[PDB]
């Protein structure tokens, strides 16, 4: 299946991204991540279709907490804004 | 700094092979290196396994992350010397990194 | 200094938190790959020409990394999961289980 | 090519080697190398056909003194006795 979907990407861009944009056959993502001492930072990019279900499902307990959201419409991820539970 | 392809030229003279490899004098081999973080973006061609393993890592540190490796590779030709010393033309597969991903 | 090889790894769908979109199985043996890729790369590490050249270069230039111990043969498993509109679908997942490791 | 060659293996045995032998379609090897405390070690095993050109040859100048030798008859690596290259050097 061919790439058909455009997503914003911000820390996970492919080297050849265009205007901070990636293309994919999977889903756009946007992620919120806390570190070990305070600073929380935001990420987004494209998820390949294969294994998209394990990456767009919501975990219970990593080392420091984070959340991730996916959608399937062009540039749909600046409209996502995930928060920590 | 995430998994990607980096330059690497292998000069046969530098590694002392210049005396059984008659040509080319060297080649662009490239290599792969860098983090395989979560989530694994599309441009890392990850396998389902590399992905499962990546999640398992975030929850059990004793389980290593996916590694960054060649993920597509191309051949090159060389002129070399037979076990018995003399010009021979062989196609060497998987000599050149075309792309990298997390596996 | 222990060599690239396969290690056991069981994946409990509960530890990783899929207990609720995945209905069957509860886990599976996924295994994983780890260990040195030294010089020489023996036969059973299924190395590419690239990886062998890379190991040779690393040994003369420490700035170039060693080859990496990773799965060189993977296999499939099927799962039953509850999809968006709470449907129960059976689906075959490729590349889920490491059957073999190698230096690459 | 199917494996057709039987060799002895010492630290580089496959995890399913029996009686310290392995099989391959390439060559058998024996190598001596030095560690950082001057202790040397004999290793030996099977090299796949692919890339055997590079491995059997080696680089004259690795970071750690070593020597690898190959041969291509059943169990032949029992008769190989590689030695360290002289530290010859200024
Ligand atoms: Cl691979």
């Amino acid at each position: 299946t061919l790439p058909f979907l455009k997503c914003y990407c911000s820390h996970h861009c492919p080297e050849d991204a265009i205007n901070n944009t990636c293309i994919t056959n999977g889903h756009c993502f946007t992620m919120i991540e806390e570190d070990d001492q305070g600073e929380t930072t935001l990420t987004s990019g494209c998820l390949g279709l294969e294994g998209s279900d394990f990456q767009c499902r919501d975990t219970p307990i990593p080392h420091q907490r984070r959340s991730i959201e996916c959608c399937r419409t062009n540039l749909c991820n600046q409209y996502l804004q995930p928060t920590l539970p | 700094s995430s998994c990607k392809r980096h330059p690497l030229y292998v000069d046969f003279s530098d590694v002392g092979w210049n005396d059984w490899i008659v040509a080319p004098p060297g080649y662009h081999a490239f290599y792969c290196h860098g983090e395989c973080p979560f989530p694994l973006a599309d441009h890392l061609n990850s396998t389902n396994h590399a992905i499962v393993q990546t999640l398992v890592n975030s929850v059990n540190s004793k389980i290593p992350k996916a590694c960054c490796v060649p993920t597509e590779l191309s051949a090159i030709s060389m002129l070399y010397l037979d076990e018995n010393e003399k010009v021979v033309l062989k196609n060497y597969q998987d000599m050149v990194v075309e792309g990298c991903g997390c596996r």
